[PDB]
């Protein structure tokens, strides 16, 4: 409930009304320099198991087809 | 007024996590979502007849004589897709950010997860397709006390009418029971609060939640229903099955038999291990496993945000769970049945041994264990 | 060896926030008491770490790399007091156990 | 005064004495139950 | 596990043990009985 | 499976808001009718479906009222035949599929209301399969009643190869060339599979600029209702 | 525990007056009825077709061919019954010992009371006997009496000119899904 | 009078479409060589039909 | 106190022998009705060696095969030792040229599809399990081999299976 | 009872039907199944199509 | 400003012009919204 949530002492919180403030402040201004932050921090945890995914998603369908392609020397 | 008053406490004014990311959403999506199916099942039940005679030809006379008949069973069968998409990122949010030791909250969640799948197996039996047929006998059998229980069910010697009437009154009846199940669900979180994506005591920072994350459930639903417009209006049958659209031939079978995408992972699973009874078993751990999270988490810090190398075998756990999807649809040839079997030895390992080990030793290198 | 601990340490990220390694501690029983332990600064400070986290967090947002904490700057202020409360916790339950 | 000492006092006995009697008292009711209707049918 | 689990601890596990098998074997007349289990109610 | 998977076609109605071209639906419909209504079955289909789409009412109904249908024993027990009406559905070939059986050496024509829908890659499929009874080659050797389509599954359809070029004249005058027919009844067939094709796109149309209408709106109100907390300055100010 | 602090809340420890007689036990034999109807009415649906060429047919098959089939349809009819039996005394209760002033209980009752009648009334048309044809007729058009969409709303209620397999459907949807409702 | 056999005609013009026709010559007369094979050529037709009717269709509605 | 507790578990019997009751006629509503608990036409000349049939029997395939020289000398040469389920061919069909099966993958229940697999009798798409021309699990999952019906070789060309 | 179906296969079974009493029905006390079976088999009720398609 | 002043500042008329404008705009997207499919099919 709020009130009585937690003790929280000797802060200043300020802030300004939302028609007070620009609604889109630098949006793309550092938006994409932030976005880009974002994903080197975690592309090197996120891709390399997809990435291994699509080795091997691939390379089952290659196999698959070379297991299905006749063997020529059999019946010869 | 009372129940305004305790509305008002649980949704109005309820102290929530500041910094809770967009995945935070996919709940309430879900509560959304079944909303929607619930209202369309409602107008599909006012024109379906429960009779192998006559429920193909019921759901054709949905499709085709109805006014926007199609509309409303479409947007049913993509809102049980959309339920199932919703479902495993929310499920992936509670693996990833710890929240499983909300124990509690966690096991009827697990509950809620086992009756969903029930839901969409019996309702995908219901239109009594030539797919909706030849599952059911499958996975009717997967019970086979194993022979009672299964005739029980089938209430006769294979599925026929039978089954089709009592699989729609109890595909009618469950998703109340999940309503109910989701209204105990919020009630043993509102106990504990949501978790946020940093893992940290967040009660020095909590805002309301009418105006700052109901605009953004607001705008999640829009996004959700944009998602499911563009399913239901461009590509209807991407993620159905084509032989659904034959009537139910018990004489002749189909070259390859599937479950809808969201049981495959299951269905690898399933393939993968030998001896029937235990792939039956595994199956279930497969879910199961999952309630069994709250007793394996070996570390000091509650979410994965300060956590990489438990990130990296999160990812490469939801890279092997896309793999199992992958392999439930290729047939059984080589070399689709051996990554079958490594993908389910290497998600029992990663679940059950790597990441408490992995716990273990981030804990020892920030000189706490 | 301290050196990767180091680059674990930068890999936690906790600096890009500025937590301390007992802020990032998931609370628990025994860490709740030692945190009671605490004496005020400590306890009030390490709440405006907290918060100045969560709103970081907020807007997907990290400190100035200068503002982060260093694998030195790092203080486990709370370790001690949380020591205590663990020995004491083992030592009843021996006492139960017996 | 023995019976309660024995198999009434103690909840586990209790439960005890009660499914063994029920799974008795089944074969009883049912045969008394149904010498009754036959005699009156 | 000795916190719960101790020298102590067994001693009461001992002291309980008694009544745990009355309950299952309540539990297990009620199956019998129930489910009709006929393989132990023939006897 | 071991088949060559039906190569796309540039369809007309095969973009996101392409629409049927209705007078191809309309011969379709005349190639069903002279061809392929001998041993195939339109069950889900009445002829009031057509009214509205490539035919009218009057066009339907003199449609309708070509056939004879069976009205019931009437009150006389006399089951009894009448020209049939708007609210008719399309005639059975057979009574009974024991009869489609007996009548096509074993084999069964199936329902080609839904054929499109039922076949993975149904209307490329169809086209393949009527324009793809090629010659078996060496080593493959069909019984009689078979017929090499590479595309049907095993390469052996009962069904013998329906559309020779000119095989029906289309009203419209278009060349009767087997492609065009089998263009025309694959694009008839698969309006028969789904008869709202044309309705929905259009819902898909509104439904796409409505969504990029209130998409960005209400991100805006969500971005003003959450500025307040996203501008908002925490400072810590210990006594000291 | 929270679960279990309503489930005491309600039914433990709640402090109840001593010298209630037992009129005041009919509404939580409503609450009893309302889950045996609940429960009955599942075990009906387990068989029942909701078409007009087999709805009779269904319920004959239910009485007839179902093992104690007869059984769970008489007490889900005579619990229907007892349910208004019971409906009945407790409103009369209420009325009798000025327990109306308990204004919102009383209103949530009268809303209560509205959807179990109209909830009994397409459940006695869903076996689609000679009675119920006549009668699902006569109350769809008693709606007619409004002076503009009477016609309308019972043209759309029976879904069509006049009952006929779209009511029964859409009765037996209905039907099914107002006792949750109640229980809400 | 078919476009659909044109475009085939111009198809069977295409290189690829000759490699292909080619490896099924040799296995008709690998098959009749052998006299009691059941190496069939669907393996080698089908690779044919594959790419003569992939490109067929590429050229075949567009004229149709 | 024995008196007052006595009344008690008096009671409970009587109220658990009237739930077991009520709680026994519910669960046995959902068991088969009377109209499904409540006959077989085959000719034998329908079929020819190296062919199966099934004509749906009791609402299951009721697979119906004649065998050839080669196929009846193979599946006596399995080792039936060897065999997932031992049953020699011959154990399970009246005449070699002649066998006849239950549709019902042991596995799940799929039909298993003839002239499939490899080993020359059936395939079930459901889990790949493969039998042989006499229907024995040959590999894959599938528990036991397919079953046999106690049929009846009515003529040369007619057969009463079950 | 016995008496009285006999009265019905007789007199009342001209003109009057029993669509929802199978001979099913029939087993029992006062007639056993195979009196049922007999009764069953006197009569030759059409069972329906056959293969051929009739 | 006018506007804010006069129709959109006192939440009855909010709704009213809320609602009125919802009346024609459908006129109006069907419209323009009709144009656009023909136009493309
Ligand atoms: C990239 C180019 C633009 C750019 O730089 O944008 C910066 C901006 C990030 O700026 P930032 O200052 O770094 O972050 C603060 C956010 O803007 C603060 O906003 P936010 O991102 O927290 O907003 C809440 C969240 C809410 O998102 C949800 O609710 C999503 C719900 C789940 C998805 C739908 C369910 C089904 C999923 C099926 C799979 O919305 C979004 O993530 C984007 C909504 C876009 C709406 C349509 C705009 C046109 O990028 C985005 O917002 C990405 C999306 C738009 C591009
Ligand atoms: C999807 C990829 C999303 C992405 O960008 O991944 C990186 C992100 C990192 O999140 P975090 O480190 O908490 O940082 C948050 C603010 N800095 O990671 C995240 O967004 C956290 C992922 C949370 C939920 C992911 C769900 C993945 C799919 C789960 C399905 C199956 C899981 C179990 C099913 C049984
Ligand atoms: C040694 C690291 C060297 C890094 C050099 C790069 C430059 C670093 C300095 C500059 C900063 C660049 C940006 C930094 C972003 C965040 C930090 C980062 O990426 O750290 C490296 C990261 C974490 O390192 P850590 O977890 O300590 O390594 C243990 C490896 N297991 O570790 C990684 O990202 C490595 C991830 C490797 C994952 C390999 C997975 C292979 C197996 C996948 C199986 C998938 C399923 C296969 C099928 C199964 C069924 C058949
Ligand atoms: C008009 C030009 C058509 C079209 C578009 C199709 N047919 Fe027929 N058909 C016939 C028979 C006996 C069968 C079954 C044969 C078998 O199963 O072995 C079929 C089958 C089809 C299919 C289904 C293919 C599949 O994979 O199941 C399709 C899509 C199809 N046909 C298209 C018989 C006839 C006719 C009597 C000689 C004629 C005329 C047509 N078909 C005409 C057409
Ligand atoms: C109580 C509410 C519900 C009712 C009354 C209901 C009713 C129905 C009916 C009548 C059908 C058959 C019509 C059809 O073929 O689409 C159906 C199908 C289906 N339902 Fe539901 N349903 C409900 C809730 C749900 C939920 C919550 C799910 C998701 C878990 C679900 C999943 C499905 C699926 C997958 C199908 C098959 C759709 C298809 O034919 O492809 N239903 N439902
Ligand atoms: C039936 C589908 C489900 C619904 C409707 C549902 C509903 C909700 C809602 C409304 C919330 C609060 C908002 C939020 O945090 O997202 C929530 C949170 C939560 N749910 Fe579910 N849920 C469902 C399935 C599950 C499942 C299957 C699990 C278990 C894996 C689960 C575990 C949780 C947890 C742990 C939280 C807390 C989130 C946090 O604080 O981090 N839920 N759920
Ligand atoms: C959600 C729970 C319920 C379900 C699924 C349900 C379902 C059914 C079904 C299938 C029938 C037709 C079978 C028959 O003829 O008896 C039926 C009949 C009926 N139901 Fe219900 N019902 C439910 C609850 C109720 C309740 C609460 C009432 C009382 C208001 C009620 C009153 C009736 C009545 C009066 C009949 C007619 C019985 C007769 O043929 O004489 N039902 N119900
Ligand atoms: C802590 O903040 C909350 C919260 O207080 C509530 C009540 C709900 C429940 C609100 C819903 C709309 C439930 C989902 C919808 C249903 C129909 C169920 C939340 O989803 C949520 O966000 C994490
Ligand atoms: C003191 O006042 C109370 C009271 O507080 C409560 C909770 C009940 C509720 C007790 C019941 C037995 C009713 C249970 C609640 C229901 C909603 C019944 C319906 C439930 C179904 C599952 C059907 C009363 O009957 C009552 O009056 C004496």
């Amino acid at each position: 409930e709020f009130g009585n949530l937690a003790r929280i002492r000797h802060v200043i919180s300020y802030s300004l009304s939302p028609f007070e403030q620009r609604a889109f402040p630098s949006y793309f201004s550092k938006g994409i320099p932030n976005v880009l932050r974002r994903t080197r921090e975690r592309i090197l945890r996120v891709a390399p198991p997809f990435v291994v995914v699509y080795l091997i998603y691939t390379w089952g369908n290659q196999e698959f087809e070379q297991s299905k392609r006749k063997n020529p020397a059999m019946y010869e | 007024h009372p129940l305004f008053k305790i509305i008002n406490h649980s949704f109005i004014d309820l102290p929530a996590p500041s910094n809770i990311s967009s995945w935070w959403n996919f709940g309430s999506l879900l509560g959304v979502c079944l909303m929607v199916q619930i209202i369309t099942g409602l107008f599909l039940a006012m024109h379906y007849t429960s009779d192998t005679m006559t429920a193909f030809s019921s759901v054709t006379h949905i499709c085709r004589d109805v006014n926007y008949g199609w509309l409303i069973r479409y947007m049913h069968a993509n809102g049980a897709s959309m339920f199932f998409i919703c479902l495993f990122l929310h499920v992936g949010r509670g693996l990833y950010y710890g929240s499983y030791t909300f124990m509690e909250t966690w096991n009827i969640g697990v509950l809620l997860l086992f009756a969903v799948m029930a839901t969409a197996f019996m309702g995908y039996v219901l239109p009594w397709g030539q797919m909706s047929f030849w599952g059911a006998t499958v996975i009717t059998n997967l019970l086979s006390i194993g022979t009672t229980l299964v005739e029980w069910i089938w209430g006769g010697f294979s599925v026929d009418k039978a089954t089709l009437t009592r699989f729609f009154a109890f595909h009618f009846i469950l998703p109340f029971i999940i309503a109910a199940l989701a209204i105990v669900h919020l009630l043993f979180l509102h106990e504990t609060g949501s978790n946020n994506p940093t893992g940290l005591n967040s009660d020095a920072d909590k805002i309301p939640f009418h105006p700052y994350y109901t605009i953004k459930d607001i705008l999640g639903i829009l996004i959700m229903f944009l998602i499911l417009m563009t399913l239901v209006l461009f590509f209807p049958d991407m993620l159905g099955d084509p032989d659904n659209y034959m009537p139910a031939n018990p004489l002749n079978t189909p070259p390859h038999i599937k479950p809808e995408w969201y049981f495959l992972f299951a269905y690898a699973i399933l393939r993968s291990i030998p001896n029937k009874l235990g792939g039956v078993l595994a199956l279930i751990l497969s879910i199961l496993i999952l309630a069994l999270m709250p007793f394996l988490h070996t570390s000091k810090q509650r979410s994965l945000m300060f956590r990489p190398i438990t990130q990296i075998l999160y990812w490469i756990l939801v890279a092997n769970l896309l793999i199992l999807t992958w392999i439930g649809g290729q047939p059984v040839e080589h070399p689709f049945i051996i990554i079958g079997q490594l993908a389910s030895i290497s998600y029992f390992s990663i679940i059950l041994i790597l990441m408490p080990i992995s716990g273990i030793i981030e804990d020892k290198m920030l000189k706490l264990y | 060896l301290d050196g990767f601990r180091k680059w674990y340490y930068n890999a936690a990220g906790f600096n890009k926030l500025g937590l301390m390694r007992d802020d990032t501690l998931h609370e628990t029983e025994d860490v709740k008491e030692a945190i009671r332990r605490l004496p005020e600064d400590l306890y009030n400070d390490r709440m405006f770490r907290i918060k100045r986290a969560l709103d970081l967090t907020m807007r997907h947002q990290i400190l100035p790399k200068d503002q982060w904490t260093k694998y030195e700057e790092d203080k486990f202020y709370l370790e001690p007091y949380l020591k205590e409360v663990i020995r004491e916790r083992k030592e009843r339950e021996e006492w139960a156990k017996k | 005064s023995r019976l309660y000492s024995l198999l009434f006092r103690r909840t586990s006995t209790f439960a005890l004495t009660i499914a063994v009697g029920a799974l008795f008292f089944e074969r009883a009711f049912d045969q008394g139950a149904d010498a009754i209707y036959e005699h009156i049918n | 596990l000795s916190r719960f689990l101790g020298p102590r601890y067994r001693e009461l596990a001992r002291n309980w043990i008694p009544t745990a098998g009355m309950w299952g074997t309540v539990g297990a007349v009620g199956l019998v009985w129930a489910t009709d289990w006929r393989l132990i109610l023939d006897w | 499976d071991l088949e060559l998977h039906p190569p796309s076609y540039p369809w007309s109605h095969r973009g996101l808001l392409s629409s049927l071209d209705h007078t191809s639906i309309r011969r379709g419909f005349q190639v069903y009718k002279q061809v392929c209504s001998s041993c195939h079955s339109m069950d889900y289909v009445a002829y009031r479906h057509l009214v509205g789409v490539c035919y009218t009412e009057e066009e339907a109904k003199a449609l309708a009222e070509e056939v004879e249908v069976q009205d019931g024993p009437n009150d006389d027990g006399e089951m009894f035949m009448r020209p049939g009406k708007l609210s008719d559905y399309f005639p059975k070939p057979y009574p009974n599929p024991e009869a489609a059986r007996a009548a096509n050496n074993g084999a069964l024509p199936p329902d080609l209301s839904y054929i499109v829908r039922a076949r993975h890659g149904g209307e490329d499929y169809v086209f393949s399969l009527l324009t793809g009874y090629c010659e078996p080659p060496t080593g493959v050797s069909l019984r009689e009643g078979l017929y090499f389509n590479p595309y049907f599954p095993g390469q052996a359809i009962g069904m013998a190869p329906p559309i020779y070029t000119e095989v029906l004249e289309y009203d419209d005058g278009t060349p009767a060339t087997m492609s065009q027919v089998a263009k025309d009844v694959a694009t008839f067939l698969r309006w028969a599979s789904e008869p709202e094709h044309d309705h929905r796109k259009r819902m898909g149309l509104k439904m796409l600029l409505m969504m990029g209408l209130l998409l960005p709106l209400t991100y805006a109100m969500k971005r003003h209702k959450w500025s307040v907390l996203k501008s908002r300055k925490l400072a810590y100010r210990p006594p000291k | 525990h929270p679960l279990f602090k309503i489930i005491n809340h309600s039914f433990i420890d709640l402090p109840a007056p001593s010298n209630i007689s037992s009129w005041w036990n009919f509404g939580s034999l409503l609450g009893v009825c309302l889950m045996v109807q609940i429960i009955t009415g599942l075990f009906l649906a387990m068989h029942y077709t909701s078409d007009t060429m087999t709805a009779f047919s269904s319920v004959t098959h239910i009485c007839r061919d179902v093992n104690y089939g007869w059984l769970i349809r008489y007490m889900h009819a005579n619990g229907a019954s007892m349910f208004f039996i019971c409906l009945f005394l407790h409103v009369g209760r209420g009325l009798y010992y000025g327990s109306y002033t308990f204004m919102e209980t009383w209103n949530i009752g009268v809303l209560l009371l509205f959807a179990v009648m109209a909830t009994a009334f397409m459940g006695y048309v869903l076996p689609w006997g000679q009675m119920s044809f006549w009668g699902a007729t006569v109350i769809t058009n008693l709606l007619s009496a409004i002076p503009y969409i009477g016609t309308t709303l019972v043209e759309w209620i029976w879904g069509g000119f006049s009952v006929d397999k779209a009511t029964l459907t859409r009765f037996f949807a209905f039907h099914f899904i107002l006792p949750f409702i109640i229980a809400a | 009078v078919d476009p659909l056999t044109t475009v085939r005609e111009h198809c069977e013009q295409l290189e690829k479409c000759v490699k292909a026709r080619e490896r099924l010559e040799l296995c008709d007369n690998r098959v009749s060589s052998r006299s009691q094979t059941e190496e069939d050529c669907t393996e080698e037709l089908f690779d044919f039909l594959h790419a003569r009717d992939h490109c067929v269709a590429h050229k075949l509605f567009k004229n149709l | 106190k024995g008196f007052s507790y006595l009344v008690t578990a008096t009671t409970t019997v009587g109220v658990a022998y009237a739930a077991k009751n009520v709680v026994s006629q519910f669960v046995s509503s959902m068991s088969a009705s009377a109209d499904v608990l409540a006959k077989i036409e085959i000719k034998l000349s329908d079929i020819p060696e190296g062919k199966n049939m099934a004509f749906k029997w009791r609402g299951k395939p009721l697979f119906v095969r004649h065998r050839t020289k080669k196929e009846i000398d193979q599946e006596a040469a399995v080792e039936v030792s060897q065999l997932r389920d031992p049953q020699h061919d011959l154990d399970r069909v009246k005449k070699p040229e002649w066998v006849i099966l239950i549709g019902v993958c042991t596995h799940l229940g799929c039909v298993p599809i003839a002239n499939a697999g490899d080993f020359g009798g059936y395939y079930c798409p459901c889990h790949g399990s493969h039998y042989d021309a006499s229907g024995r699990i040959r590999k894959g999952p599938a528990p036991l081999n397919l079953e046999v019906p106690a049929y009846e070789f009515t003529s040369d060309d007619v057969v009463v299976v079950g």
